[PDB]
């Protein structure tokens, strides 16, 4: 059917949804871990490595601005799908309902 | 249900909400549901209220 | 078997497309052509 329509007195949806604080188009968050990495890539190997900034920096733009919250999914996906052990042995990830805190 | 995803999908995009399907965040968006969960939402996106 | 699952999603989506035509299409008469049989043997509509 018909539920209510619009006739363009439909309320302002603005598009400064998900247009994130970002410092050259992307994320502060992303980005310090980014640096982070380099740096530590620059700190162990050599130091003629912060030519390593560029190329995964203008990556990560191009990521930004298409999809603009991947970051923020890949790290939700990091921290429960992938930290789950048993996964091989259910066939599926799994958390036990009874509380087993391995106690007693 | 993935017939009724398909379903759901068409139904959203016929009132002009382009829907994804989540895929990689299934279980963060499943702990989302409950109620004083924003650690586990996938996509907080701010709207006018 | 994976020519079989292309088969069963194009078949799907195009059946909801020819349900919401159908449904689009109150005002406009539309009949969606299928086969018929005579004399026992099947007849194709749309093929015609």
């Amino acid at each position: 059917m018909k539920p209510p329509q619009q006739q363009h007195e439909a309320f302002p949806l603005f598009k400064g949804a998900t247009r994130l604080p970002t410092i050259w188009g992307v994320p502060m968050i992303p980005l310090m871990a980014m640096v982070m990495g380099v740096a530590v890539i620059a700190l162990t190997v050599s130091i003629w490595w912060w030519a390593l900034v560029p190329p995964l920096w203008f990556i990560m733009a191009q990521i930004t601005k298409n999809d603009d919250k991947a970051f923020r999914i890949w790290w939700l996906w990091i921290d429960t799908k992938f930290r789950n052990r048993n996964k091989g042995f259910w066939g599926a990830s799994s958390y036990s309902p009874a509380n087993y805190r391995k106690r007693r | 249900v993935r017939d009724n995803l398909a379903h759901a999908s068409a139904a959203m995009l016929d009132v002009a909400v382009l829907p994804k399907p989540v895929d990689l965040a299934l279980e963060a968006g499943y702990w989302a549901q409950l109620p004083a969960n924003w650690q586990w939402r996938p996509r907080p996106a701010p709207i006018t209220s | 078997d994976q020519k079989k699952h292309r088969q069963e999603s194009c078949i799907k989506a195009l059946e909801d497309i020819n349900r919401t035509l159908g449904q689009s299409f109150k005002r406009y008469g539309a009949e969606l052509l299928s086969v018929y049989e005579k004399g026992g043997h099947a007849f194709s509509a749309p093929l015609e």
